[PDB]
């Protein structure tokens, strides 16, 4: 492990070899900053929460509690995993990582560790963010008679040095699968909606960028038409459009001779109306809703949402 | 330094 | 582990000695994509997925990205596990076999760990194939009622490793007890029918293609006699068309003498016409279509073609 | 483990001592094909699915590749183990025998690696005969509720090892729930057959077969036996001989002489006839365990899906 | 573990420690004429255990000994007496398993334990297994709510119970059961003697309230033929349970509700030597009815004369 | 699990820990004189539990004590009072068992709780075990729609009540057990039951002495008729007439005027009511104001199996 | 399971973790004689949980305070009311229970429900259990289409509502609430004692629900109470709570008020909150909202509440 910021250096020669070498590989891009195209409540605490109180740092303080927590819930489809990669690639903090792997090892007493020193790296090394993915793998319910006895050490280390700089995250797909006082730590509870009719117009215009087009698509009929889709399902449209523009030509009979002319004529061509019926009439949605509700159902209970 | 493993149950309902 | 191109080599010195054995353990017998008859829509999607972007990689940049899933889902018998076995002979990718007796690990955190290393030795040969045989298995809902807590951590793998290119295969007898989140993984999700009234005649009159036929020409009507055979038992009635040539000879009684040219002796008969009815009133189909009706329901209903 | 032909040897290193122990465990020319009567259809299976591709190997290729499963069905008394220790008998082939209690443990991912070294072990030995008894367990479709975890990789292992080197390997199996299979496991069975009860004139030759050799008076009608049983399970015939010979012990009074003299009784009686009496108070006590519905459910079933 | 005869050892490693102690755990001298009527059980018995010890030449080929029997009949009649009494008086070695001592929470003990039951009863000596309440254990396999843990214990007694030409070491299997109509349709091919047993006749209740009342001083005014033709409908149990009631009620006859210590061992010094009447069996023959009416016996005489082998 | 007499100790060692615990949780001042009425029940509880302990070189052969005894009758009478005040009136360790202690969520779990129950009812003394509504536990045994647990529960009551081969080294162990449905029993578990007997609804005299128990130390009149409350209540159980006797009593208060003051006059005046005694119009309110938990044909009923079924 | 009074704590070591929640998911707006009528029902609710607050040492002995009541009678009359009226107004802590709590997958997980119910309401302060709608849990034992998995509650049930019993650590007073009286057990009826019959049609006390209920500021020339009170054959006591809504709701809809915008929109929502009733809106809701009530539920109720109710 490197060094850190204003000068000092980690002894981590208590733990092993291979537990600094299993939660080092957790810690430049141009991921899409305005490009997520819902969720206003969730921009305005993530930016209440990491930029403003690292920008002005007397804005938050004391009696004016800053965030240390989110658990985002909601149906399969909608973006919760793009906000973490946003605010990773956004701003100046050691994004870390953890999945359901990084807090499994076969010996005893290995599983409990890997917690401590990466709550420890988190407190040392910067104002950091952990991404705890799909939580609800990790924590489930503590007393059970069907549970091993190795997750309850795990939820105890969790709880113990949950207490701390750091904010956590986490998102779910199940947020009634955590444990009862797994939400106290949780400071919000927010749900994940659906995109509604005028968030799909706004995901097929910036979706369709780059792509030559045709000024005869009408797209209102096409976020009107897809009453049920999720987030991904539009975007697999207008993926289904532009491949459904190749395959209406003959590309798969002839082969070898000349293709990339024939290949350059495919290029050239551009996306009309027909591709988009073509489209839409092959595309079904990913799943019929029913834990939408149920999620709604939680967050309308327990949730601060 | 031990090792552990994974046994089976084998529960019922109605 | 061998090397790759451009003479790299992976430190694959932080695992075990017997999971890096079970990885290269499941790591060219020339078949033909056009000895497969029918599923013009499964090769198109195959063709457009692992075909063309070897011949020219400059056309799919942006939008028009290659796929990166898909779910063959249908009867038993229909040709699920053949396609895979083409694309693994014509095509330079690396090919994989995963399945279910694969990911045993009596251990505790070694079956995530076994899928950690598989994709990711998977993204080290850069064109790889991944084909996860009957993911009925290891792929049920996330919160059912009997599940371990090994399961629900292979599954958290799965759908955290689908987010230097790979291309997964599936198949599937039950479709319906797949999960959400994995269900949504998968952006090609195809139904796979029985032969019609034209692909049995051009079956029968493929396979036939050693033994002499004679005057049995009525393919249309032996084709338009079997009324719901499921492609892999129109396969045993022309093997028992053979062996019935076989029984018409009593065989039996000759005991040593001459056990050479006798057995010549049916190596210059004909299968003539009497054989496809005795072949015809002793083998039926395996099932009802009570399981096709609803494989067709369900991908009438949640299909993505 | 031993060494297979052609002095090879197998490098089980990465399974446990336990597991190879059970398979091991797992793994003769008393009997012949020629005591077992009827059954026609799996002789025939048998002779030209195991016999003929040693005799003339250059014939059985391509379309005409031999057999690779079959799976017998049928009335619960009738002869379906006997025809497997037959084969077993006659035969110059590594004989398994499974039954549904040496693929357990109480370990996770031990029930499937029996499996898949059994398959391995199968291949590698010889042309190598698998015989699955009581399949009607690890059998039943996937979509059922109730149904335990490890439970469905052993039928996914079963599924993925049964297709696919000239190595041939042929599993046997036998159930009396045929109609309680699996989906995908009844279309990899290629030969399913059904074993009725005896007819009118087999059961004269079972008679015959049992009784030969014990001395018998010469007024035994076997015609009237034959046509007097009418419903009897093949194995009741063979109880039927039974009881009629012990009856020649019951009809001497031998439960008060004890020492003295008993043990010259048993001399005197052991060159005694078997009489007509016999089979009379024999036909008076033994009564089959009845209720055809089982047989009338395996025959619609064997006639609406059976492959012969 | 012990040893056995001609010195040898047993070796148990491919098992755990709780199956091997739950199948040692299933592992005074009456004799056989204590039993009352039941001719075929007795010769039946006789012709499968006693027999083979004395002469061993004479059972070898069809007259092979029997393996199993199933005696099913109405509640309380004498099926767990002639099964101990078979067991003192032999000299074999004698298991007496029943449902519970065949079942674990972990997955895969409950058909090991059978296993291992049979491996030692087929290695000890020429064993006797005593499965009591076979209705329990072993119903019709394709049922309806049926759980995954019971096919794998009816398949493997289905198997074990069959299966070579050489070690023909002997095990006889004898159980009871009281509805026997549930049993599976390939398990009673395995029980291949399923006889029958009776409610007593006018003829045997005599013998038995005469050999249930031996060792207690009675007077000579007791008919015994009039109590054995007014209790019609009797079983064995409830007979036994009338000549009882007859010496409590003599009991009964001095009050003994007010003393109190005082004098009360010496109370029943008069009453220790007091004999049995004929007032005690006329109030007893009223204070004590049957257990249950006739429908359970009309079954199994209807059952056991269509699917009997005696 | 503590020590008993001579200084044993029990080996539960091949039982889990909630098992144990499971069982250990099931482990004064009355008297016999206390129930009205059931001289049989008495009876067989006379010479089934204390004759024995005083006097055991009798009790030999043919005169073996009793083990077994289940009271079913009507849901009013005493029931549940006469194996409470025979739990307090002995030396005999007590163990009450319901149906919610023989249940669990795995697989052989009630069987093995069952033979620990009888194991420790046989190692620590000569005890006594109560099992309370045997309707809902033993049950009938090939009926339609029971599950796969049930049936073994019966078969190891079955095959755990009788036993005990060896004649030496006998210790005592007694099975009772009250019903309200004694139709609804197996016949190898009802012939397990000897002395099976009836419990009526009480008699005129009966009452009388019940209602002369049941007020004392509460201040009366001395112009009460108890012959005409005996007579009244002409088919009242015997759990009505003790809420006849409360009604009666707390009539006394429903009489004055708490309901009309409000907090105050409340208090100071509730200091004075504990001296007010009993009249004869508050036992006619209680008897306009209270009916009996009719439907004879249940008492007809079990009164009908008990006259054909039935051991006395 | 937080505390309780004097600082000790529940030890429910031997339990799940999905019962202990399932049983913490049980635990207004009215005063005590907000509820009009019925005073047989105050009278045993202040002999049974009210006085024995103030005196405990009054009850003991032959006068020990009741443990249990039954309000049967016709849906919709007051009392879920009258529980939480008896709930807020002392300080016992409330249970409530459903059909839809004591329903779980695994075998025998359901009868823990009600142990660990009843050891917190005695471990907790004198408390009260509101067991609604017992029609379903506690039927008939011995009856034809009886299923294996409710016998066992009703079995728990009985044991655990009787249980040795002087020197009481603190009351538990049960409720219950039904439609259907007479398809009940005949043990668990026992157990109950004081069953009181409450009535539906209570003319002239619907007038004084009328006048506690119809505060309408306008119209003080609408006091037309007699007719409105003397049409109320089989009315229940909400649905005069109903019909006042539906005058309440259609004084300000028997006026068009569809499409009046455009000018002076602040003027149309405020010139018709003093819109005086009338009766032709009166009638609308008398014609409208009908009484669902038949008589062959009151009369079978009335039939079977006088031959085994002890008022
Ligand atoms: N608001 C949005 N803006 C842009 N893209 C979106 C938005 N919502 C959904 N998507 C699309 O949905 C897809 C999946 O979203 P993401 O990568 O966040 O994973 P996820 O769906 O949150 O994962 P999970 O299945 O655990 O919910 C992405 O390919 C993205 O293009
Ligand atoms: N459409 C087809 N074209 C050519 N051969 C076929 C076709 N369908 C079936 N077959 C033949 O049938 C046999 C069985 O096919 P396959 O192995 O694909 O079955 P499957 O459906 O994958 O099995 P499962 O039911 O376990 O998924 C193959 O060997 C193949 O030769
Ligand atoms: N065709 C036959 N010829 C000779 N003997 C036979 C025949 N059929 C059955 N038997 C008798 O059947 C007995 C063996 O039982 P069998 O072979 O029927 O096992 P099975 O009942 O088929 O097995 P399962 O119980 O699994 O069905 C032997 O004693 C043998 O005498
Ligand atoms: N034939 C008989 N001779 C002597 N005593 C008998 C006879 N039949 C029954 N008894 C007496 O009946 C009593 C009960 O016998 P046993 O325990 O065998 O009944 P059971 O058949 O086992 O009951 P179940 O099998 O229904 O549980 C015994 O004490 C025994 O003395
Ligand atoms: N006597 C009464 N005094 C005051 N309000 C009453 C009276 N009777 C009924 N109400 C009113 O009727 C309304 C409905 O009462 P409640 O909510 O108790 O219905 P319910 O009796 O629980 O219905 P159900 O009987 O179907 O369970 C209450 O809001 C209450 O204000
Ligand atoms: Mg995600
Ligand atoms: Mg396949
Ligand atoms: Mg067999
Ligand atoms: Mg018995
Ligand atoms: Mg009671």
């Amino acid at each position: 492990l490197p060094q850190n910021s204003a000068g000092d250096s980690f002894d981590a020669s208590a733990y092993d070899a291979y537990i600094v070498q299993a939660v080092r590989g957790t810690m430049e891009n141009t991921m899409s900053l305005d490009d997520i195209i819902g969720m206003h409540d969730v921009k305005q605490v993530l930016h209440e929460a990491v930029t403003l109180p690292l920008l002005v740092p007397e804005f938050f303080q004391g009696l004016r509690s800053p965030w240390k927590a989110m658990v985002l819930a909601g149906p399969p489809g909608t973006g919760k995993t793009l906000i973490a990669r946003a605010i990773a690639s956004e701003s100046s903090s050691t994004f870390f990582t953890v999945s359901s792997t990084d807090l499994s090892s076969k010996w005893r007493g290995d599983s409990e560790k890997i917690v401590r020193l990466l709550f420890e790296l988190a407190r040392f090394y910067a104002p950091s963010i952990i991404f705890i993915d799909q939580i609800d793998t990790l924590g489930g319910q503590r007393g059970n008679s069907g549970e091993h006895e190795a997750s309850r050490r795990v939820k105890s280390e969790f709880l113990v040095q949950m207490d701390g700089r750091v904010f956590v995250l986490a998102a779910t797909n199940i947020p009634w699968e955590l444990d009862e006082a797994l939400r106290r730590r949780f400071e919000k509870r927010i749900f994940i909606p659906l995109p509604d009719i005028d968030a799909r117009k706004k995901l097929i215009e910036k979706s369709m960028e780059g792509t030559p087009k045709s000024d005869e698509i009408n797209y209102d009929d096409l976020a009107a038409r897809t009453e049920g889709f999720s987030g991904a399902d539009v975007v697999s449209l207008c993926r289904t459009a532009a491949i459904n523009v190749l395959r209406r030509y003959d590309t798969k009979s002839l082969r070898g001779g000349e293709l990339t002319a024939a290949m350059e004529s495919l290029k050239a061509e551009l996306v009309r109306n027909i591709d988009f019926e073509a489209a839409l009439q092959a595309v079904s949605p990913s799943a019929g809703p029913d834990t939408m509700l149920k999620c709604k159902e939680w967050c309308d209970s327990f949730g601060a949402m | 330094e031990e090792e552990e493993e994974e046994e089976e149950e084998e529960e019922e309902e109605e």
